[PDB]
DNA sequence: GACCTTCCCCTGATGGGAAGGTTTATAAT
DNA sequence: AAACCTTCCCATCAGGGGAAGGTC
């Protein structure tokens, strides 16, 4: 299987979708794989811009095909369905300072 | 961007102000017409339009009128996507109780109040009054009584001594009292006298109070006044094949608390006795306990389905919630897997990759790399060359792949040389060649073992892999100086 | 990782 | 009209008056209370018929409460019949109304219900009548409707399937985690949009100064919205088949065989 | 005990039954509960007016 | 949008409003057709090939 | 292609913000702002940025260094 | 010509239909 | 589940009118 950008969850912001589609889902033992090495921006990429950012996604992509290669990062879509899921509970949960 | 992240209990102010209109029915959409019933569970007047930049009616219909408010169908026109944002609310008839502070496990309300469990319980259910700011009477501000109590209770005083039963009490109780008087004596009682008992319900509640009084969260706020709903796009009834449609089950748990609340509210404009009014107090607050977290109650059943309803407590929790499945661990996109072979010919610092999959992968690098060569008008011609597969973009992707690392890994990940770095090389078939020498870092057999290959996107993660991933820059071990690339059979 | 250096330069900011 | 008047509804004998029409309603109240409250058995009994039809125990008879409220509120005891009797129907009517109305995650009409259920009555009358079961039309000339009807009510009624279904085969792998998204757009179509505005930037480099905005402004380009030509006349001082002409020479000059090609690989 | 379903039931189950002249003295007793009302009422200058 | 409006303007090419959905053979398999059939709704006009 | 960092992590300590500089060295290539400073075998601007940090050319102050030249360069742009 | 007859645009008039509401009395615990 | 009544949004029609055309 292969997929480079293909649909998305509707719930969740998430690859998963048809044939099988998205990666090996990279569970916490991966992140830990990770963080056992000095890699922090793979880590970041890989859970922000290539999964879950809707926007960082798409503004990815465009400078992948202009030939910059940053990101714009953002929030991931499952941390603020999150929050969303906590504020409909009598919780209040804030971004504080700048 | 932003800081630190604060948590607090939601004043009933606060509710309403992340809400913008109240849900007043248990519908949710039209049934012949699938357009948002308002205003109900889904609404285009409360949370917003069902199509980009379009009002329910059409009325204001063109993409120009932005942040304009229709006055025929009461639609902001904005993108879709605010549907999964903006938040109602339900007003409560009767106060309700939140289940999460009743029922964990040092029960919030019940230890702050120095009162057991039981017997808050029992005065919730309607079986126990309660008495609430007695003044100079016999009984001191927090006591029970039985009904045949109260009978002969209230014609012992009928003013100064006020007595009810169910949330409205523990609301009461929990506003009219402010934990400054009861932490001053607090103070005495745990200085004086030993009794190991003592000084345990002292350092609790004690810390409890005043770590609590520091924030400024209000006690009353663990009862529920005002109940905050979540957007219809993160409960949505989106139509399925078939003709049948799909829905989470929150709303059916939010349609059986507005269809409760509101048949409480038409029973109390109907004058009905305190037995049905109370059965139904009983009803709503079971309704509310069920949405916040099922299973400290009934466990409600399912509509037509045997097994229970997900609640938002079982959204969050678990090792299927969005903290396990989601935020921890994440479905990438530029990945593949399969089947693993051998590749000796290959040096330690490379791996064989299927074309195939090379292709698939680093599509939008091909893309930019046509486009910017101008062997490509533009992108979509650089999408329909490929699709084509035409014999020019094999050298592109040559050109993308030389010093481009991929990385790898097994099933399971123990050790950071789970995951490791390498070259791709160019193979004909659909099987991954790995390094013989890495399979005693990766613990994979050759027995039907399949792997799975990552791409660095950004410079950052291609710097990361080629100094720290690497094959080569990995060799000794972690857990003890000895190599990981010994010779195996 | 890397990003202790970004971040030794947000912590001590 | 006793109601309303009482809603709208010396100052001793007044109130006097107020506290004997009180204690009739309060008497009044303790009454239909003693009468509901002692009758609240018959409602648990008559809710114990519709149980697993879409809505809770607790539900039901609080619905068939609601009734027996209304139902002793508008008996008259000079009828003589055994007001049990009366109260049945009152009870039924709030529970089978009730679960037509709240039951149903898509709030259907309550006639719309009562065909269905008429439909489905039609079904298990010919299920062993017609062998297999009969025909899809036959039971259409069964009903009352123009018998195109059937199939519109058999196609909705269908209620939503749980997203947290687990999908065949797994547990927990849920149905809700298959729903894709159609309303989000492809990176592959921003992207070209992202392109497709600067190669329209480039070939409208060509073109006059007049001819630009006319263009710009007949369509949406780098602004708010599109402009009747009346609008750009206004907007000009030259007015209205200028306007309609140029467009066509601007278009001819950007339909002419060079720099159409790239618009034309979009 | 906490079910929902039997703390309504046994609260229902204290209250008595209806047999018979019970009913019939309590629509005599909203009868008369009206005819007070009725009673009252009966010299309302804007009932009055209204007739 | 407007620059798709132009563009269709300039070259007068008719927007089709139906979308594509037709059954396409998956990625990377490929065989030979060996048997179609057909399920049809009650009386409801056929298909030529039907 | 490099099989080894070896000699990067020997001239600039601590192998993380080799990582780092050569990255901020590979930005300032592909996005093309500025020129490499070994000849390119037809690498891209990662090994070029390795291929650098090896020879000692480019570390964090020699890039720094370059960068507050700029700035005073654009504040001569002022005219 | 003057008057007689005619043909398209808006007024709303009101007929149509769908949705909603109120009762239904041998008794029914 | 049925009989009778009410209301609301709505897809079409009688009627008016403003001119417009054709003729002993
Ligand atoms: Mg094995
Ligand atoms: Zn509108």
């Amino acid at each position: 299987h292969a997929r480079s950008t293909g649909s998305y969850s509707l719930v969740t912001q998430q690859p998963l979708g048809g044939a099988q589609f998205g990666g090996q889902r990279f569970g916490e033992m991966e992140v830990w794989a990770l963080e056992a090495y000095g890699a922090a921006y793979t880590l970041q990429e890989m859970l922000t811009v290539k999964s879950d950012d809707v926007n960082g996604r798409t503004k990815m992509y465009k400078n992948i095909v202009d030939g910059n290669h940053q990101m714009e990062p953002g929030m991931p879509e499952s941390f603020n369905v999150l929050l969303k899921e906590i504020r409909s509970l009598g919780i209040n949960i804030e971004l504080e300072d700048e | 961007e932003f800081d630190a992240i604060k948590i607090a209990l939601a004043s009933p102010d606060m509710i309403r102000s992340w809400s913008f209109g109240e849900v007043k029915k248990p519908e949710t959409i039209n049934y012949r017409t699938f357009k948002p019933e308002r205003d109900g569970l889904f609404c285009a007047r409360i949370f917003g339009p069902v199509k980009d930049y379009e009002c329910l009616c059409g009325k204001y219909k063109r993409l120009k009128h932005r942040g304009v408010i229709c006055e025929k169908c009461g639609v902001e026109v904005t993108q879709t996507k605010v549907r999964r944002e903006r938040m109602g609310h339900i007003e409560l008839a009767s106060p309700t109780a939140h289940i999460w502070f009743l029922k964990s496990l040092p029960s919030r309300i019940g230890l702050l109040l120095d009162m057991p469990l039981r017997d808050i319980e029992r005065v919730l259910y309607f079986e126990s009054y309660v008495v609430i700011e007695g003044g100079m009477t016999n009984l001191e501000r927090q006591q029970i009584l039985t009904e045949e109590q109260y009978l002969d209770a209230l014609e012992e005083f009928g003013d100064e001594f006020d007595a009810k039963m169910g949330a409205e009490a523990i609301q009461a109780l929990l506003k009219s009292m402010d934990l400054e008087q009861e932490c001053e004596q607090l103070r005495e009682e745990l200085n004086e006298t030993n009794s190991e008992t003592k000084r345990k319900k002292l350092t609790k509640r004690i810390k409890l109070l005043e770590a609590f009084v520091q924030s400024g969260n209000k006690p009353e706020w663990m009862i529920l006044t005002v109940l905050p709903v979540l957007p219809p796009d993160l409960r949505p009834l989106v139509p399925l094949d078939g003709g049948r449609f799909a829905t989470s089950d929150l709303n059916d748990l939010y349609r059986r608390v507005i269809n409760r609340n509101n048949r409480l509210k038409r029973l109390l404009d109907l004058a009905a006795p305190d037995i049905i009014v109370r059965n139904e107090k009983r009803m709503l607050q079971e309704a509310v306990d069920a949405l916040l977290d099922n299973g400290r109650r009934g466990r409600a059943i399912t509509g037509s389905n045997k097994r229970p309803l997900k609640s938002l407590a079982d959204m969050i929790k678990g090792k299927q919630g969005r903290f396990r499945q989601n935020l921890l661990g994440k479905r990438v996109d530029y990945s593949g897997r399969s089947v693993i072979t051998v590749g000796p010919y290959l040096r330690l610092h490379q791996c064989g990759l299927p074309k195939k999959m090379a292709l698939e992968l680093f599509k939008p690098f091909i893309y930019g790399k046509l486009e910017l060569r101008g062997l490509a008008t533009t992108i979509k011609a650089a999408k329909k060359m490929v699709e084509r597969e035409e014999a020019v973009v094999w050298d592109i992707l040559d050109e993308v792949i030389r010093e481009h690392p991929v990385l790898l890994n097994r099933a399971p990940t123990l050790h950071r040389l789970g995951i490791q770095a390498f070259e791709p090389v160019l193979i004909e078939g659909k099987a991954i060649q790995l390094h013989p020498l890495v399979c005693a870092a990766y613990n994979a057999d050759f027995d039907g073992d399949q792997m799975a290959v990552h791409v660095p996107l950004t410079l950052e993660a291609q710097l990361e892999a080629r100094a720290l991933m690497m094959s080569t820059n990995n060799i000794l071990s972690p857990a003890n100086g000895e190599p990981i690339i010994v010779p195996s059979q | 990782g890397t990003g202790y250096a970004y971040h030794q330069d947000r912590m001590r900011r | 009209k006793q109601f309303d008047y009482v809603n709208s509804m010396t100052i001793e004998q007044v109130k006097d008056i107020n506290r004997r029409m009180s204690i009739g309603e309060a008497k009044a109240r303790r009454a239909k209370k003693e009468m509901v409250e002692a009758n609240l058995r018959l409602v648990i009994s008559i809710a114990k018929k519709y149980t697993n039809r879409g809505l809770q125990f607790l539900d039901l008879i609080q619905e068939g409460n609601i009734g027996l409220m209304k139902a002793v509120d508008k008996f008259e005891y000079r009828r003589g019949y055994k007001f049990s009797t009366y109260a049945t129907w009152w009870i039924r009517q709030a529970i089978t109304r009730s679960i037509a109305d709240q039951a149903r995650t898509i709030r259907i009409p309550v006639h719309m219900i009562e065909t269905i259920n008429k439909l489905n009555r039609i079904s298990r009358q010919m299920l062993q009548e017609m062998g297999r079961e009969p025909t899809p039309e036959e039971l259409a000339e069964r009903m009352l409707m123009p018998e195109d009807k059937i199939r519109k009510v058999l196609k909705i009624a269908k209620e939503p399937i749980s997203m947290e279904t687990p999908i065949g085969d797994d547990e927990d792998s849920h149905l809700g985690d298959f729903i894709e998204d159609t309303t989000l757009e492809l990176p592959l179509d921003s992207a070209t949009t992202e392109s497709l505005r600067a190669a329209t930037h480039d070939v409208l480099a060509g073109l006059t100064a007049r001819e630009a905005k006319v263009l710009r402004m007949r369509f949406g380009i780098d602004m708010n919205t599109d402009y009747t030509l009346e609008e750009v006349g206004k907007q000009f001082d030259v007015t209205r088949e200028r306007i309609r002409q140029i467009e066509a020479k601007a278009l001819r000059k950007l339909r002419h065989p060079s720099r159409s090609e790239v618009l034309r690989s979009f | 005990t906490t079910d929902p379903v039997r703390m309504y039931m046994r609260e229902m189950g204290t209250v008595e039954l209806l047999t018979r002249e019970g009913e019939i003295d309590i629509a005599k007793r909203i009868e008369d509960g009206i005819n007070q009302v009725q009673c009252s009422v009966a010299e309302y200058p804007e009932a009055i007016t209204y007739l | 949008t407007p620059e798709e409006k132009l563009l269709r303007a300039i070259f007068g090419e008719k927007a089709s409003d139906v979308k594509d959905s037709s059954l396409r053979v998956p990625n990377g398999v490929s065989g030979t057709v060996i048997d179609v059939q057909v399920f049809t709704r009650d009386g409801v006009e056929k298909d030529k090939r039907a | 292609a490099r099989v080894t960092v070896q000699d990067a992590v020997e001239k600039i300590g601590n192998r993380f913000d080799l990582v780092l500089v050569a990255a901020r060295r590979a930005r300032q290539m592909q996005v093309g702002g500025k020129d490499p400073l070994v000849p390119e075998e037809n690498d891209k601007t990662t090994v070029i940025a390795l291929r650098e940090i090896e020879e000692g050319l480019i570390n964090n102050q020699i890039l720094d260094v370059r960068e507050r030249q700029e700035q005073q360069e654009q504040e001569a742009a002022e005219l």
